[PDB]
């Protein structure tokens, strides 16, 4: 998955997350198109009670069948400020996807940190099935030792996702920011 | 909520800014396309058809035309919509076509066999958004794409580190991919050049007859083609029956902000709004960002949500998911009550919530 945001000199604003699934699908190109297919079934749950790639579970709502669409869990996503446009991001990360976002939201209002700032912050993310609060190295030993004795199950895992976000200033000035967690990503305008 | 910062000459990290566009994307390349877009007159929508094009070429890991997506699009005059070009599953698809004959799962079936393929939605998506959102051609936005599949573009440490690590599970196990990806035996490696003749066929080809090429057109026979010969179940009837859709997008108020994000068949926008709903019962702020009481309330509202993910939540058009009940402030007052800061709630003692009484 990979997600993208844009903002143009009139203050329109997209933001595009797709993807193939799992990085480069099935790794089946279809033909001499030269095109790379999905393996996006992986997201409809295979059967009750049983974890997808992502750990993720279902079961009626999301069970496979002809001409459904997947559950997905990507949120392309813009956050208002005074009426205006003022956060556009996004991030892949299957199942992370989610709380990778909503710490961005999260950062940018109740912390008050600029688009950069809130990018570079270590992520944390539980989604109840698999039992455990998962966190990138960057949290101070002393939280994680507080999140412990309240009874989370604390598990230090690879770096989640990769946001490309613009922050937009009530005076049309753009501000954004590549994540540190992808090489050769970049975020730039004129 | 306490005041925003844009960001100041002592912080740490340090934004980039601009005073006109701009684009921010995986890729260099494909940033660079979407601002040279931009430049030459295009909207935001122009451009992001561009990136998402250039992607395609640039970032085969997760870039595509054979997979799907979403797209937020938020008009400088406030209106706010988004664009299901999501996969659908194959018409012959079955609820049991992933189960080994024991019954159980069978994850190679769903992740690296022909099976594993919805039908494509990324042209039609990209399609439907620059024919009423966009102002320029189709041919125009995917000529920057087609420049670098034709001409190619020399492999970065990303690319070659991908091709390495999760491309060497893949790719080598089929011939067509293996020519174009592999080298001498090897993935393509760092400040090699990659060529791809055959997606600048399928780029040209969209360009110049728009995306029925893809499918109904050669494209459209090429997939069919390669399920047919190797058990797969994309037909041509699935390719012609594709739509990408245009729905109402899933939003809420936080402290005064309003979110906006995927409505279903995408869980992002309605957990998203609903976890906050559930935060702005905290003070947050007062906490702080690291601080383990600040987690331990996410993480416990993360749980809930993902919870009810596994119970409420699938594609719209096949089931009626109950939005309004998961994203009402009240139901997540209830679940904020839950929440004890000092004390963890095990995942075994969490279930679907009951959205009766919001309903
Ligand atoms: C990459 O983050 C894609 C995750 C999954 N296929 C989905 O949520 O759509």
């Amino acid at each position: 998955t990979t997600h993208y945001s844009v903002v143009d000199k009139d203050g329109n604003a997209v933001a595009v997350t797709y993807t193939l699934n799992t990085t480069f699908g099935t790794g089946i190109v279809a033909g001499e198109s030269g095109i790379l297919l999905n393996n996006q079934m992986d997201d409809f749950s295979a059967k009750p009670g049983v974890p997808n790639v992502y750990g993720l579970v279902g079961g009626d709502a999301n069970a496979v069948g002809p001409n459904k669409r997947p559950l997905s869990s990507m949120s392309p996503t813009i956050v208002v400020k005074d009426g205006k446009t003022w956060l556009v991001t996004g991030s892949p990360g299957g199942s992370r996807i989610i709380t990778t976002v909503l710490q961005m939201v999260v950062n940018s209002i109740d912390y008050g940190l600029n688009v950069a700032e809130a990018t570079n912050a270590p992520r944390f993310h539980h989604q109840w099935l698999p039992d455990e609060l998962r966190v990138e190295k960057g949290f101070s030993p002393d939280t994680l030792k507080l999140l412990e004795a309240k009874g989370q199950k604390v598990a230090l895992k690879e770096a989640m996702g990769s946001t490309q976000s613009i922050m937009v200033g009530p005076d049309g000035e753009l501000y954004g920011a590549s994540d540190p967690r992808s090489v050769d990503d970049l975020t730039a305008g004129y | 909520a306490p005041p925003v910062s844009y960001g100041v000459e002592e912080d740490v990290f340090h934004p980039v800014r601009a005073k006109q566009g701009m684009v921010a994307s995986v890729d260099a390349t494909a940033t660079q396309v979407g601002v040279d877009i931009l430049k030459e007159g295009g909207n935001a929508v122009d451009a992001a058809v561009a990136v998402g094009y250039a992607l395609a070429v640039t970032h085969p890991q997760a870039g595509n035309l054979g997979g799907g997506g979403f797209m937020l699009i938020r008009s400088k005059n406030g209106n706010t919509t988004a664009i299901d070009f999501r996969e659908m599953a194959p018409a012959k698809a079955t609820r049991d076509m992933f189960l080994d004959d024991q019954g159980n799962p069978d994850s190679k079936k769903s992740l690296t066999s022909h099976l594993a393929s919805g039908t494509p939605g990324t042209v039609a998506g990209f399609s439907l958004a620059l024919d009423k959102y966009g102002t320029m051609p189709l041919n125009k936005v995917v000529q920057p794409a087609f420049k670098l599949a034709r001409d190619g573009f020399i492999v970065n440490d990303a690319l070659a580190d991908d091709l390495k690590t999760y491309g060497s599970e893949v790719l080598p196990n089929h011939e067509n991919s293996k020519a174009i990806f592999w080298k001498e035996g090897e993935p393509l490696k760092k400040g090699d050049t990659l060529v791809q003749a055959n997606l600048a066929k399928s780029l040209e080809m969209i360009a110049e007859n728009g995306p029925d090429e893809f499918y109904k057109g050669t494209i459209a026979e090429q997939i069919a083609q390669e399920m047919q010969k190797n058990g797969g179940l994309i037909t041509k009837e699935d390719l012609a029956a594709y739509k990408a859709v245009e729905r109402t997008p899933i939003s809420g108020d936080y402290r005064g902000y309003q979110v906006y994000s995927m409505p279903p068949p995408s869980s992002g926008g309605i957990h998203i709004v609903q976890i906050l709903n559930i935060l702005e019962n905290f003070d947050m702020k007062k906490y702080g960002f690291g601080s383990a009481d600040a987690m331990q309330i996410m993480a416990e509202a993360e749980k809930y949500a993902y919870a009810d993910r596994s119970e409420y939540l699938g594609d719209p058009d096949f089931v009626k998911v109950p939005w309004q009940a998961l994203t009402n402030k009240a139901y997540a007052k209830s679940i904020a009550d839950q929440i004890d800061i000092n004390k963890a709630k095990p995942s075994s003692e969490i279930r679907p919530g009951k959205l009766a009484p919001y309903e």
